Parts: C-alpha cells; structure tokens; sequence
C-alpha cells in the first residue's frame, strides 16, 4: 500500500493506490482506500481490509453522532483521538496503518497513526508497504506553501514510486483534495499502466458445455 | 478409529453394524459391547470413539429426545430434527472450554407419518456425521480404520433395491473384509436394522 | 392518590411535585446572582454575604472552576452546588481523555441536564436543589473568533442559552430590570465597563440596599484572557461608584 | 406526615427535614470550641462522662487524621467515626498517589461531599455530627466546620454544641490576630468551664488538642499539665 | 422507599391476584377479535376503531405479515392481540425470537403448542417475580403443524392458555361465545368458516351491512409450495404444500363481506 | 410514634429509636460484671440456675484469642456473629504480625462493625453488649460496647438485667482495684455479681462463669471443676 | 490446513444484466471423498444467491446463523433483504468473531430486481469487504480460478454466453486441483428468471 | 434500590399513571406536521420565556440522521433521552447494514423505550410525545408516538396545547395531491391561527425532509416563507 499525504497552502491532499492482494495474487485492482470521516476529514488506510474499514466506519459514525450533539464542525484532533485509543487498546492486533487529513478552524491537520497507536503530526506523511519509496519523492520535492496543482502532482508522482517499484501496490492513483470549503475526490487522476494488448476474446458458443439437468424458475 | 461402523440404507430398511471391541491401548477389555444406542423406537445412532465421551454424548442426546417427548405429549420428532440437534452439540463443543467430543457417528432412522396431516418423508434416513460437526445425508457411511476397505466395497455391490436377505449377505461381506485386512481384531459386529416396525437386533450376521 | 407529592410520580394535572419543590430550594437561602454577556466578555455577579463576623470570608464562595475555560456559579442549596461541580469536572475531564479537545460550553450544559433528568425520573433519587450557570467562551466557526456564552440548567433539566439571567431570591425583580434595560440598547454591542454597571444595578434593584463591594464576588471571562478568573475587589469599587453616578 | 420520613423528600417550601432533624442531634450534644492563632489552630471539647468508673482517655472526640490535620467531631460519637475513618482514607490517598500532604481546604471539601452524599438517597440517613477539621498544611493554619447538610466553611473561631450561643460571644473577646497557641489553651478551656453548668452532670472534663509550629506542625493532644484545673 | 410498593405479586385475603384480574378487565375494553378453526384452514377476524381521515397507510412491501390487529410470528404461526397495544410488541418480538431459535437448534417448524407454552411462561413470570405489573394482553395463536394440524389457542394475562375450536377476546366476548356455540360443526369448509367469522363479528358491534373500513381479517391455510429447490438439496425432501399466513385486502374481503350480510338477510326474512 | 419503625429515620427531637430499642435488649440479658485490676481483668457472668435438678447450659463467655475474651448480654445469636468477626480479625492479625492484637485497636474495630449496621435501611443493629477482657504491652484493658456503636473504656462496669445494683457496688470500690491481688480481685467481682441476683438466690459453681486474663495468664474460663476454689467459700454479707 | 480440510470451490461472474454462480460437488477429509452430490450454494430470495467454502462444520453453522438473521430481518422489516444490505450484514458477522474466527469464505452474488445492477462481494475469513465489478472466487482451487476467469472475461456478456465461460473456468481449474471436482452445479440468474444447471465433470 | 413498579392497573382496568402522562404530554407548545407527494414538513413553536433567553440557542426540531427528523411537545428533558437513544439506534443500523434506517423500524425501536419504562421497576413513564418524519426506500412518512408506546402513521397531525382545534383545521385544508411548496404554505398557516402574537424567524422552527434529507431550514430560508403567507 502506498498511501501518502501533503499539506499545501490551504488544506491537505491525500493519495492512495488501488491494488489489494490476498497472498501474492492480486485480489482486486480497483479497491478504494481513501475513506470518509466527516465533510472536512478524509482518512487513507493500509494493512488489512477488514481492520481498516471497521476502525473507520465506527469512528466516522461516532464523529457524526457527536456532531448532532454539538451542532458544530468536527475537529480533526478529535478524529485522531478516537483512532489512537482504539488502535492502542488492541495492542497492534488491529493491523491498520492510517493517514488522517482534514481542515478545521485552526488550519490543515495532517497526521498519521501507527498500528500500535502512536501519532505523528507532520507536513507530509507516507504509510503502507511502499511508504519508503514514496517518501523519497516527497523528501526531494516538497516545499512550503505549494499551490493546489503543484501539490496534487507531487502526491500523484509519489504514488507512482510505489506503483512501479512496490509489488504490493499499483494500477491507479487515487487523489483526494481537502480544502476549507469543499472536498474534491478524483479516482482516475493518473492511470500510468493502461491496458496493453487488449484481449483476444476466445469465443465459445452457447450450448457447448454438456449439461445433465436444468431447471428454469420464472419470476 | 480402531473400531468400525458400517451403515447403508435401502428401499425399506437401514442396516447398521458396529464392532463391539473395547481396548486399553493394546489389551482387549471386551468383545461384546453395544455401541449402537437406541435413541427412539425408530431411531438409533452408531457412535465410534473411546468410551469416555461416547456414553456421555449419547446419554445427553437420548435424554433430551425423551424430554422433548415429555413436554410435547409423546410426539416423535423427525429424523432430520434429531440429526440437526446432534451436530449442534458437536459444533458448539469445538469452540468451548471442555473441548471437542471425539465421537464419530452414523445416524439412522425411518420416517413414519405421525398423523394424517403429515405429508413429510416416508422413506428411510441415514446421516453421516463427524467429531467436528459435519452433517451429510448419504446412501452409505463408514467410520474407522476399515471404512475405506468397505466404502469401496459398497461402491461395487450396493443397490437401492436390495431386499432384507440380499442386504444381509452384503453386510456379511462387509464384516469379512474388516477381518481380512485390518490389523485390529474386530470379531463381533452387532448388526441391527431399522424398518417400518421399529428396530430389530439381527442375530445371524456377526 | 394516597401521597400525590412524595416521590417522582405524575400528578393528575400532569406535573411533578418534586420538581416544583426543588425550585423553592433555590430561593430558600435568600441569595441572588445575575449573569450578563457583553460584546466581548461574560460576567457573573452574585451576593457574597457572610452574616457571622467570625467566619473566614475567603472560604465560602459560589464561583467555581469547572475547566480552565469554563466557570460556574451555583445558586440554590449550597452543598448541592458543590456536588454538581464535581460531576461537571468529571464530565469535562472524561471528555478530554476520550475526545482530545476541551468540552464546549453548550455540550457541558447538556450533559449536566441529562444528569438532572435521571434523578427526577427514578423514584429513589433526590433532585439537586440548585440552579447552575455555566459561563464561558466558545470557539466560533467559519471565522475562528471567540464568542461569549451563558448557559443555565434548572433542577428539572431545562438547559438553554441566555443573554442575561438571574437566579435566587427575588429573581423576578432582577429579570424585570434587565428586560427594562433591554428595551433601550442592544446588549450584544455594549462593552465590559457598560455591562458591569447593569448586572450590579440589577443586583441593587432587587435587594434595595446598594450593597458594598465585599458583599459580592464577580467572575469573568474575556476574549483576550479566555480563562475563568474572579475579579479583584478593587475593580468592583470602580464599578459601584459608576452606578451611583 | 410522610414528608419528613426520608432524605429524598423536599418539603412544600424546599426543605429537607431529615437533614434538619440531624442538626438537632448536634445542638443537643456536648460543647465544642476552636480557635485559629496565626501559627496554628487549637481545638477543645468537653467529655461528658456518664459514670465515675470511665478510664481517663475514654470517648476522646479528637482524632488524628493526618500528621498535620485532625478532625474533632461534635454530635454522635459513632456516626462521626465514619467521618474520621473516611477522611483518613482521603488523606492516605494524597500521600500514596500524589506524594503530597493533603491541603486543609481540600480535606474539608472531601468531608463535606461524604456527608452530603448520604442526604440525597432514600436508603441512607444523614450524620448526627458536626466535624471540625483543624489542619496546618502548606496553605497555613486552617479551621473548617462541616455540618450534617454537607456545608463546609472556613472559620476563625467556632462554638458548637448545646451552649454554642453563649460560647460564641466568649470567642468575640479574643483577638485571633495577636492570639498565640501558648495562651489560647488556657483561654479556650476557660470558656468551657464558664459556659457549662454542673447542675445537670457531675462528671465533665475537657480535652484540648492543637497543631502549630511549636509541636513541629504535628497534630498532637496536650501534655496533661498545660490545661487549667477548673 | 419500601412504603410505596404497590405489592403486585401478593395474594388477596381470599386468594386472588388483583393485578391479573384488573389486566383481564383491560382486555374487556380492547378490540374484539374472533377466530374459528375449520378443517382446511383457520381464519381470524377482528375489529379496529374508526378511521379518521388523516390516518395514513405505512406503505410496506409484501403485506401479509403486519396488519393493524393480526401479526405474523413465523411462516407457520400467526396471532392477534387484544389488550394494551404497546405491551404486545414486547411479547410479539419474544414470540418471533423463540420460534426462530427453535429452527436454529432443530431445523424444523415449531409446534403451535410449543410456542404457546413458551410465551405463557413469560407472562406468568411477571405475575410472580419482580414486583411489577404483569402483561395486560391476550393472544390468539393460530397455525399449522404436522403434529395435530390446524390449531387455535387462547392466552390469558396470567400464564394460562387453552386450546379451542372457536374463541373470542375483547369487547363482548361472553356474547360472541354463545353465538359461535349456536352454530359450529366439525366438517366445515373455509368459506363456511369465514362466513361464520364475519357474521358473528357484526353481532357484537350491532351492525348490519358489515363495513370494510372497520374489519380486519387474516386466514391461516396451506398453499401449494412454490420455492422447492431439489437441485441444491439432493437428499432433502420438500413437502407438497406449505402453510402461509396471509391477510386479506379490500379486494379479497369484499366478496366475503357481501356473503355475510346476505346470510344475515337470509335469516332476516324468516324472523316474524 | 411514627418515627420508630425504620432505622434510617431521625425523630423531630433528634433521636434514633431503633438504636434506642436495641439498647433494651442488653438491659434484659443476664447480668455480667467486669472488674479490671493492675495486671488482671476478671469477668464474672451469671448463667442460668438449674430447674430443681435439670441443668441447662448456654455459652456466654467467649475466647477471642490468647489475650482477649468477652462476655455477652442480650441477643446471643448476634453475640456469636460478633464472635465470628472478632476471632477472624485476631487470626488475621497474628498471621501478619506474629503477635497479639492491641486492645485499643480492637475496641476501635468493634465500633466500626456496629456502625455499618446502623445506617443502611435493610440492616439492623446488633442487640447485644460486650465486655472485652484484654491484655497487651500497655497492660490490662476492660471495654464495653453497646448497640449504638459506642465503646467505653472502664475501670469496672456491669451490664444485664438489674445490673444497676451491681454498678452501685462497684462505685464504692473502684478506687481500690490497682492495689488488690488476684484473689481479692475475683472477690470484688463476685460480691458485685451477687447483688444483681433475685431475692432468694445466692452464688455457687452452678450459676457463675469466672473468666480471668492476666500478664502471664492467657484467657482462662473457670467453669465447674476449677471454679470451686473461689466459690465454695463465699457469702454475700450485708 | 483447516481452510482446505473439506474442499470445494465457489466462484461468480458478472454480466450485463445477469450474474452466474457455480460450486463443485465434493466433500472430503483432506484426501478421501465423503460425498459426491453436495453443492455449496444457498438461495435466500429471488435476487441474492451466496456460496460458502472452507470448513464444512463452519459452512453449515454460519449458514444457520445467516438464515436465522435473514428471516428475522423479514419479520422486523416488512421487505426482502437487498444485496448491499445482505453483504454488509454478514461482513459484520465475520468481524465480531475476529479472534475466534469462522473458517468460511462467503461468495455473495446479488442483483437489483428493479434497476438491474449486479453486486459481487467476496470477504475473507475475518470479514474483509471487497467488491470487484468483474468476478469473485474462493475455495481450494482459488489460485487456479484467477487465471481462468481473468483471461476469458469481457464486460458485455449475454446470460447464455456467460454460463459457457464460467463452466469452462470451473472445470479446467478442478482438473488441476485434487480437492475439488466431481462435476459442478451452476446457477445463472437475470432480472426475469433463475435457471439452475448441473454440469458434466470428471469423476476423478 | 426501589425495584418495584410505579405504574400499575386500576380497579377500572386502566393504567392511570400513563393517563396522567398523556396530560403532561399535551401541555407543551403546538408542534405539527403535514405530508405531501414530494416531502414532509414539520413545524414547531419556540416559546421564549423572556426576551433574554437566546432564541437562536433553544431548538425543538431535532435532526436524527441524514434522513430522519423529530419534533416534540411535552417535557423537554424527558425528550432528550428519546432523541439520544434514537440518534444512537440509527447509527447502529448503518454500522450493520450500510443503509439508512426506515422510518418504520426507528419508531418501533423508540416505542420499545416508552413501553420499557411503563413496565420497569422504580421509574415513571415519559411525559412527552414525538413527531418522527423522514424518507426511506418506500416513500415519505410521518409518525407520532405516545407516552404509552402506541405509535401511529398519520398524514397530517398536531400535538400540544391548541392541538384539537388545529387538527380540525388540518382536515379542512389537506388535499391528496398537495405539493411540497403547498405543504409549507399551509403548515405555517395552521400555526398562526392558534398563535398568540406575531411569529418571526426566531420564533418558530421548521424542517422539511426533501428527497433524501431532512435539512432544518435556516433563518434566511424561513424568513422567505413568513412574508409569503
Ligand atoms: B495495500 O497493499 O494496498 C493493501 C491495504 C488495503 C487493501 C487495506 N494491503 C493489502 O493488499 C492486503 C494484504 C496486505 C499486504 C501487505 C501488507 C499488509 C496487508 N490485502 C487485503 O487485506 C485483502 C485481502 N483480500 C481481499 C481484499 N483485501
């Protein structure tokens, strides 16, 4: 997994891949790893698909339930506290590495949560298996107060360092821009691996497989 | 696994046979111990395994069928309702404190119409089971070391239209193969049968 | 139909008599408080009178600190007010551990009104005979500024915001002075000096005494210093002269 | 009627009678007095012995809570020993968890919440006891009184008991600013021998205890030869 | 406090339980619902109070399982309620759980006497333990099993039940027993039983020209089985016909309500 | 009197009647006299005389440890629930510290055992009084608990039915208890116990239990055989 | 391993306005055939058909808890369960027992009756949700089925020609797996009908 | 801890404690709602006890999720237990089915909370009713629970003081094909005829559930409607 994040001038940009593998074979090629938390908070996820989805939906329903009580916009620091206390009280058994990005009244908040429960608030973070190859692109080209277009291209050029180099990652670049006002989620922002040599499509006529019984049930 | 259970169903009967051997690691305690427990008047089960869990599982099943006939005014439940109650006790025991029952069993029975409104099963019933909680309705089932000798024997010779005597001489071939190849001394086999008139203890084939 | 009034049971006209009898424990000590918020601050004045001269006057108080940005005054039965402070300090701390941010003032008033509703629905529990007034300043949205807040919870559980409130003995004549003052100006445009004159004069029109500066204690929260603190006694004297002018 | 049978019943005017009936158990009890003497606090009480054969030291109403603080009770003796054994537990918690001696205003606020928590529930009755917390912590000499309602208040001097109105006027003649702990044991004991009459009881003696800088900030009872004779 | 305990689980000085007996009186002002068990099915017919023109029908799917007065418990069990309306939903949820916990541990349909025993164990339980009020509700369980066929039960708010062939709960149940007693015979068809059911319902609420807005009906008979799947169950036998609890609509009850007034009219010309 | 039914109900004069009603159980039990000396504590209990030949026996004096013992009066069914608590808490002491429990600590532990039962609604006071006979490093002790939760440290006392006359006898000799020997200290206790009896009965070995704890003497109950050395020669003289 | 103890492979493909689902017929104990006529498919309504693989003790126990929960859903809510609600329901069941986990791998296929959109879902044994738009497959021959399904699929298939691809993918993968085989039972299903076909296979 | 029941039967056979609670639930302010072919409107009446009680702070139209809303009339603090249990039971449905709850199933769950306290030990019943309304997969709904637990499926109704003469005004003004804008036109108009003074944007509070979403109307969008009726 090659989830990244970048703080730019006004807001954060979250990035992810789409490949999901179950034991050295590609299970899904277009999995979605940038999740929903709030109208201002998104959350990338790595690790196990069971543990990432079930820690996210529980907190994102808890942030929604806590929003009807307050009647105010939810903080990203309270989104982080609910994630780090869940991941600590199972002691790393919930194998989910998280990248949390959002915007509050105090500005953009980008921070990551380790699967053991530790938190790091940084301008740019990478998690997952291709996090080492994606960090070297961010360490070579990040600068303070980038535009929305220069940060969206820095994020997308860091995912492809995990696509073309990490075998556990690839096939697309998912990019989610979080601003103060809106939030823009693109899925087909960068598809560097297209379909080379489209399929021969071996044709089999209907009825060539031998069938012993058939039972038709009208509806 | 040292003792075999052989059961096959036909058009109007279900044969069962279970070797009455009980041992202590190489020492023959018995040779005639009944291992085919008569649950109901038309239902029986042929459990295999060591004698610890085998009695305590069958007494829990038998006393609960009788209790469900006390509370329901003597109405005999079907063979599928008994078999599904059995594998509930196998499957809930592999995820418990005390551990799994080490019993392998073959359920057998005959379905009779309890009233005029009953339009259920009329024929015979035979269910393969396991110690984990597997349940499978099967034409013939076998456990033990000699199971694979006699399951491929019943692949050769079993027919759905066998009579009471033709299946009686088939079970004699089933008992003589286990005496021929299995190193474990199974000499007495306790053949019983379930028909429309209840259970019956066949004296001839042993 | 035997008792009709002794535990939490609906009267045949649909009332709770243990709620209406706990309102009377607020006016029974004979004290009074007035809270008001100006454009950029919150004030809480309260009668701080000690009848015995042999009593240490800096121990008996009604102004408490719940969290370092929320203060409160407890008007009613005095040991019941100390009980609900310890409840609100637990809820503000357990909010901090579980959610990581400081508790909003509107949410701390709601979670203390849910504690008062349980005590008037289960039959065995006694209601707290005290009116709480949690004051503070909340972080506003879409601009980032601070904003003055006043929240009051009844012994029944009726929470709600306020511009200016009053609790205790002759709280009706204190409301009547503040509404009469509300007809001329607009209270969310006044300053801290101007709003301090009204809350002290509202405490004067009800007691009819024009009390001294040691017979009150005042706590405040300001947009520059958001922490709750009580005023010095020298600043009350600069306000009591202006009311006489 | 049934409006004064338990604690969870407000009256028609917002009063709780079982608390106020418990306040009559203190007003019918023996006389208590105290004084804050600008380097410490002196507390004296009168033990009403009901028999000639009681050992000297029996029914001591003064108990040490911490090394620097101690609660003298006024009211029922066995009800106040539940207050003493609770405030000891509150003072052991600050030494074992927070590594600090408990402050005088904080120990009294823990007493007033234990006494208040038994006035809000139907199964419990309020204490027939007024606890006098005399402390000398890092906030100076403190003197508090917790009534059965759970109300705590810092005092300079206090009279509690039957003749608490006559002994209060005898405390108004003292100073409390130039007053020291050396003279006040002779003064406060002389309040009790003048405020109390021998025409009801024959056996009455006084029990004085202080905490001050001369006793190394330790709550101690008196040496027996410092108290006036009569 | 122990003074204001109303002492519900205590005897009278003559051996009577007042909270049970007052719960029986609460059902005496409930809506009248009657059932009758024929040979080829059992029908329930009840009355709901007057439709105000601002009521709305909650637009459900497959309207055979939740009516105004009749409820489905399992695929072979139906019921109907007279008593406190909100009190029945606790026992209706408890009856649906026990009927499905039986299918979990046995994989067979539960007997109608077996469910009627397990929900009357709950109702007797609050009459003896807890010191709280009992359930003020009365049921009419109907359903088919393979043990005794079509059955019909009552349920008292004390834990007591009884099997019946026709019964009445609600307003004027003592009246509707005598009218069912005057004409009930064994070999009765469902059309003769549903015409019996609607005709006695008009008697108690003294209404010639039975109105369809104020009458709710539900029948419990066996339909031919359609969801038989022998290919995914090779060694499992499916029965020929299966029982289906259903609730008749206004297009289904109008051919049957226009036969009950004419049968009232047929016994009207021969009155003098 | 509608303020005497419950335990958690104060009177409008400020009295607790259920505690004052349990105090009448102690005043109706058998008379027992405790007398403390300089190194010895002597308990003298008055057990029941036989009905003209048949001798009923009922155990009042209890041993708590080697250095503690007590005699009860009132509800003897609550005097044994206290005997279960006192004996257990003296075993838990000597397990931890390998020495006998001090009496000033123990008298403060009985008073909190009476106190848990006088403030909850579904509990009742122990309708029984005690007379602790103890010895420790600080010398001999003589206590007495009442159902209110009080505990009184005495020089000499007497509780039981018509024990006011025994208390009147002890209020003339209690100044001369630090000077008598053990044989005189038993004699002051038995002359006190004989003044609480009926009009036509005197003391012998059949109706008296004598319990002595001392400095080199563990808690010893002198019953029928060994009690004759202080009870054969005895006469209540006027 | 415990997962490949009983044998059996279940897959599903998605078509234009239809989907298929197909299991084998073998039950076993690690080498020996116990039964030869046992499917792995389950039908709850006229839109959702799901198949279980893994340990046969858990294949029957989990399918009893599903039928306990699907029929209780129809009593509470007066409606049939939908595909997105059924797949998210038993996703939650495999996550509650995460440390005592069930040894099933449910392969869910569903369709909208009114809209016509297919919905595939194949969770893991610990409940990991995953919805591909092309095909899903689980079982002992699952590694052989990702080669057969991916080299033969196209998005625009008719129901008659989607059956021919799924049948040749199951059989060619079961001729290389020694824990699956003995024929196959398939079920094509459209908006209008459900057709259940039994397929010739090797009896090896 | 007082585990005995407080609500019991009478010798007439009536739960007299719940009969008292329905009197308590009819002494609130007038809350109402109407349906339409395109949505459901709910309308409240924020009665300010003074001019100093911050009319923008108090609220009576409660939004429960992205598709359900509510409005009460009775005891205020008793309602907040019901709304906090209805907001909680609606989030537990989305964590288990990935679907918005139907308005039928949410009202069955909160009716099991009314009936729970009418058969529990030591509690009294609730003294407030609700007006639950919202969308689901089979159209638009407007329900109305009672303190007994008895819930209904209304089409236009009203609760509180001045409710029987405002519900009769809803009979005379409802039409089977009312549009959504026609519904807001008549929901505000039936508030006015029982209202004491002159209703402003800070004096009432409405919320009209539209097409998937409940969306309590703001102070500017409701000011557009007051100067139109
Ligand atoms: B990351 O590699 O894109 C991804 C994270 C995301 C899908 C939650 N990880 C996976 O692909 C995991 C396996 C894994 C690989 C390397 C480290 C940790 C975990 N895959 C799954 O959890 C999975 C399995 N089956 C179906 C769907 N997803």
């Amino acid at each position: 997994t090659t989830i990244v994040g970048v703080v730019y001038r006004d807001g954060v940009v979250l990035g992810a891949d789409t490949r999901a593998t179950e034991g050295s074979i590609v299970a899904d090629k277009r999995c979605r790893k940038i999740h929903y938390m709030a109208p201002n908070i998104m959350c990338c996820g790595a690790g196990t698909s069971a543990d990432t989805e079930a820690v996210t939906n529980m907190v994102s329903s808890h942030l929604a339930l806590h929003r009807l009580e307050t009647g105010k916009q939810s903080r990203v620091l309270e989104a982080l506290t609910l994630l780090k206390r869940h991941l600590y009280r199972y002691q790393g058994h919930v194998s989910a590495a998280l990248v949390l990005g959002g915007v509050d009244v105090e500005g953009p908040f980008l921070a990551t949560i380790a699967p053991h429960g530790s938190t790091d608030r940084l301008p740019f973070v990478t998690m997952g298996s291709g996090s080492i190859a994606a960090m070297a692109q961010l360490e070579a080209a990040y600068k303070d107060n980038m535009t929305c277009e220069e940060a969206k291209e820095l994020v997308a050029s860091a995912i492809r360092k995990g696509i073309f180099n990490d075998p556990y990652s690839g096939t697309q670049v998912d990019v989610c821009v979080i601003t103060k006002d809106k939030t823009e989620l693109t899925i087909g922002y960068d598809k560097p691996n297209e379909r080379m040599y489209p399929r021969q499509e071996v044709l089999l006529p209907p009825g060539t497989t031998p069938v012993l019984k058939e039972e038709i049930r009208q509806l | 696994m040292a003792e075999t259970a052989i059961a096959f169903r036909c058009k109007d009967y279900v044969m069962v046979a279970a070797a009455g051997l009980n041992a202590f690691y190489y020492i023959k305690i018995t040779d005639a111990e009944d291992k085919i427990t008569q649950l109901d008047t038309h239902q029986l089960v042929a459990c295999t395994g060591e004698n610890g869990p085998r009695v305590n599982f069958t007494e829990y099943i038998k006393c609960n069928l009788a209790l469900n006939r006390m509370r329901q005014h003597g109405r005999h439940s079907s063979c599928e309702s008994t078999a599904n109650f059995m594998r509930n006790c196998l499957a809930s025991a592999i995820r418990s404190r005390e551990g799994a029952y080490q019993v392998n069993c073959l359920f057998a029975g005959y379905d009779t119409p309890v009233s005029e409104d009953d339009d259920g099963v009329v024929g015979p019933q035979l269910f393969y089971m396991d110690y984990l909680g597997t349940l499978q309705a099967v034409p013939y089932g076998c456990h033990g070391y000699g199971a694979c000798f006699v399951t491929a024997l019943l692949d050769r010779l079993w027919r759905p239209d066998l009579s009471q005597q033709e299946g009686l001489e088939l079970m004699q071939k089933c008992c003589d193969e286990v005496k021929r190849r299995v190193i474990i001394s199974n000499s007495y086999f306790f053949v019983k049968a379930v028909t429309k008139n209840g259970v019956e203890v066949i004296t001839a084939v042993h | 139909a035997g008792f009709d009034k002794y535990i939490t049971v609906f009267s045949p006209e649909g009332s709770l008599y243990q709620v209406e009898y706990a309102f009377k424990a607020v006016t029974y000590p004979g004290l009074l408080t007035v809270a008001i918020r100006c454009k950029d601050a919150v004030l809480v004045v309260t009668q701080h009178l000690i009848p015995d001269r042999l009593m240490r006057p800096d121990s008996v108080t009604a102004l408490y600190e719940v969290t370092p940005n929320i203060g409160c005054c407890m008007t009613g039965r005095a040991p019941d007010g100390r009980a609900l402070v310890q409840r609100a300090r637990e809820e503000a701390s357990d909010y901090q551990y579980r959610y990581g941010v400081e508790i909003p003032i509107a949410v701390l008033a709601k979670r203390m009104g849910d504690k008062a509703q349980v005590r008037t629905q289960q039959a065995g529990l006694r209601p707290m005979g005290v009116v709480s007034t949690f004051i503070g300043m909340d972080q506003s949205d879409q601009d980032g500024s601070l904003k003055p807040q006043i929240y009051t919870v009844d012994p029944a559980g009726w929470t709600g915001g306020h511009i200016a409130c009053a609790a205790g003995k002759k709280q009706v004549e204190a409301m009547a002075f503040l509404e009469k003052r509300q007809k001329s100006t607009e209270l969310d445009a006044l300053t801290q000096k101007e709003a301090a004159m009204i809350a002290l004069a509202a405490l004067q029109s009800a007691i009819g005494t024009a009390v001294k500066a040691k017979e009150v204690e005042v706590g405040r929260c300001t947009a520059a210093n958001p922490a709750f603190q009580r005023v010095p006694n020298s600043e009350v004297e600069e306000w009591l002269t202006a009311v006489a002018e | 009627s049934g409006h004064d049978q338990s604690t969870d019943v407000f009256s028609a005017e917002g009063r709780v009678f079982q608390v106020e009936y418990a306040g009559k158990a203190v007003d019918n009890s023996s006389t208590a007095v105290a004084a804050c003497c600008k380097d410490g606090v002196v507390v004296a009480v009168e033990k009403v012995h009901t028999s000639r054969m009681l050992e000297k030291g029996s029914n001591n109403r003064i108990h040490a809570v911490d090394r620097q603080a101690g609660i003298c009770i006024c009211g029922l003796l066995p009800d106040g020993r539940a207050i003493v054994s609770r405030a000891r537990q509150e003072a052991e918690n600050s030494r074992d968890i927070f590594a600090t001696p408990i402050r005088g205003s904080v120990l009294a606020n823990r007493v007033g919440e234990f006494m208040h928590a038994y006035t809000t529930h139907f199964a419990y009755r309020p204490f027939g006891c007024s606890a006098i917390i005399a402390s000398y912590a890092d906030d100076g000499p403190q003197l508090f009184v917790s009534d059965p309602s759970g109300t705590v208040a810092g005092y300079y001097g206090v009279a509690l008991g039957k003749a608490k109105t006559v002994a209060k006027s005898e405390l108004e003649k003292l100073d409390f600013s130039s007053l020291t702990c050396d003279e006040a044991v002779g003064k406060l004991a002389s309040i009790l021998h003048e405020v109390h009459d021998k025409q009801k009881d024959k056996l009455y003696e006084v029990e004085v205890a202080w905490v001050c800088d001369k006793s190394d900030r330790k709550f101690v009872h008196v040496p027996a030869d410092m108290v006036p004779a009569e | 406090s122990h003074r204001y305990d109303s002492r519900t689980t205590t005897f009278s000085p003559e051996g009577r339980l007042y909270q049970v007996e007052y719960a029986v009186e609460a059902i005496q002002q409930a809506g009248t619902v009657i059932g009758v068990c024929t040979k080829d099915g059992v029908v329930l017919a009840g009355e709901k109070m007057v439709p105000h023109p601002l009521f709305d029908s909650e637009s459900m799917q497959d309207k055979n399982t939740s009516g105004e007065k009749m409820y489905k418990i399992a695929e072979h069990i139906g019921c109907s309620v007279a008593g406190v309306t909100s009190d029945a939903y606790a026992l209706l949820n408890y009856a649906r759980l026990s009927a499905l916990r039986h299918q979990y541990t046995f994989q067979e349909p539960m007997a109608i006497e077996d469910l009627c025993r397990i929900l009357c164990d709950e109702k007797q339980l609050y009459t003896q333990y807890g010191g709280v009020r009992p359930y003020g509700v009365s049921f009419l369980l109907v359903g088919w099993d393979r043990y005794y066929g079509y059955q019909l039960y009552s349920t008292e708010p004390s834990g007591d039940y009884s099997a019946w062939s026709a019964y009445a709960i609600g307003q004027n149940d003592q009246v509707a027993h005598a009218l069912l007693k005057k004409d009930w015979h064994e070999s009765m068809t469902l059309e003769d039983g549903m015409l019996l059911a609607l005709r006695v319902l008009g008697k108690t609420m003294d209404t010639a020209k039975i109105d369809l807005d104020r009458v709710e009906v539900a029948v419990m008979r066996k339909v031919p089985a359609s969801n038989i799947d022998q290919l995914l169950d090779p060694f499992k036998h499916h029965p020929k016909t299966t029982p289906r609890f259903q609730i008749l609509t206004r297009s289904e009850l109008k051919p049957h309500a226009e036969r009950a007034d004419q049968a009232r009219e047929a016994e009207e010309k021969a009155e003098a | 009197n509608e303020y005497d039914s419950d335990i958690t109900t104060w009177s409008p004069t400020g009295r607790l009647f259920q505690i004052e009603y349990a105090n009448e159980a102690v005043n109706n039990g058998s008379a027992t006299v405790g007398v403390k000396g300089k190194n010895f504590v002597v308990l003298a209990a008055l057990k029941r005389s036989p009905v003209a030949e048949l001798s009923s026996y009922q155990e009042k004096v209890f041993e708590i440890d080697e250095h503690v013992g007590m005699s009860i009066s009132g509800l003897v069914a609550d005097g044994r629930v206290l005997a279960r608590y006192l004996r257990t808490e003296c075993m838990n002491y000597r397990y931890m510290y390998s020495n006998g429990m001090p009496m000033n600590q123990m008298a403060d532990m009985i008073g909190e055992k009476h106190q848990r039962h006088i403030q909850c609604s579904g509990k009742r006071p122990f309708g029984v009084g005690l007379l602790l006979a103890g010895y420790d490093r600080q010398g001999p002790h003589l206590y007495q608990t009442v159902p209110s939760g009080d505990v009184y440290d005495y020089k000499a006392t007497a509780m039981g039915v018509r024990s006011q006359a025994s208390r009147t006898y002890l209020e003339r000799h209690f100044e001369h208890f630090s000077d008598c020997t053990l044989d005189e200290l038993v004699t002051h206790a038995l002359k006190a116990l004989a003044s609480a009896t009926s009009e036509g009965i005197e003391l012998n070995v059949k109706n008296t239990t004598i319990a002595i704890v001392g400095k080199d003497t563990p808690f010893t109950i002198f019953e029928e055989e060994s009690a004759r050395k202080y009870l054969d020669g005895f006469k209540m003289r006027p | 391993s415990i997962m490949a103890y009983s044998g059996g492979s279940v897959m599903a493909m998605a078509g234009k306005e239809c989907f298929v689902i197909i299991s084998d017929n073998r039950l076993g104990e690690q080498l020996k055939t116990i039964s030869t006529e046992v499917p792995k498919l389950h039908v709850v309504n006229d839109s959702i058909v799901y198949g279980l693989t893994g340990l046969r003790t858990d294949q029957q126990t989990f399918a009893n808890k599903v039928q306990f929960r699907t029929e209780m859903y129809k009593l509470r809510e007066e409606r049939d369960i939908t595909g997105k609600a059924f797949a998210a329901m038993i996703t939650s069941m495999l996550y509650e027992a995460r440390f005592g986990p069930w040894f099933v791998e449910p392969v869910i296929g569903s369709i909208d009756k009114s809209t016509g959109e297919v919905y595939l879902c194949a969770t893991d044994l610990i409940g990991a949700p995953c919805e591909p738009e092309d095909y899903v497959c689980a079982g002992t021959a699952a590694e052989s089925l990702h080669g057969m399904c991916e080299a033969l699929w196209r998005p625009g298939m008719s129901p008659e020609e989607l059956f021919e691809i799924a049948a040749q993918a199951m059989l060619s993968a079961c001729d290389r797996d020694s824990l699956s085989g003995y024929g196959a039972v398939a079920m094509i299903v459209t908006k209008d009908k459900v057709t259940t076909r039994l397929i010739k296979g090797r009896k090896d | 801890e007082a585990f005995y029941g407080l609500t019991t039967f009478s010798p007439s056979g009536k739960l007299i404690q719940i009969e008292y609670a329905t009197t308590a639930a009819g002494k609130g302010t007038t809350a109402l709602g109407v349906k339409a072919t395109d949505g459901v409107v709910i309308a409240a009446k924020k009665k300010a006890p003074s001019t100093l009680v911050d009319a923008s702070s108090i609220q009576k139209v409660f939004v429960l999720d992205e598709h359900v809303g509510c409005t009460y009339s009775g005891m205020g603090p008793d309602c907040r237990v019901l709304i906090d249990s209805a907001r909680k039971n609606c989030q537990q449905y989305k964590l288990m089915y990935n679907e918005p709850i139907p308005i039928s199933q949410l009202v069955r769950k909160i009716s099991a909370i009314y009936q729970e306290f009418t058969q529990s030990g030591g509690v009294r019943p609730f003294g407030c009713s609700l007006l639950v309304a919202g969308v689901d997969a089979n159209g638009y709904h407007l329900y109305q629970v009672d303190p007994s637990g008895t819930f209904w499926a209304w089409k236009a109704t009203a609760i509180g003081t001045g409710s029987p003469d405002a519900k009769a005004f809803l009979e005379k003004r409802y039409t089977v094909d009312m549009e959504l804008e026609d519904a807001v036109h008549t929901a505000l108009l039936t508030l006015k005829e029982g209202f004491d003074g002159q209703m402003t944007s800070e004096n009432t509070q409405v919320g009209r559930v539209v097409e998937n979403r409940f969306e309590i109307l703001s102070v500017d969008q409701l000011r557009d409607y007051l100067d139109q009726i």
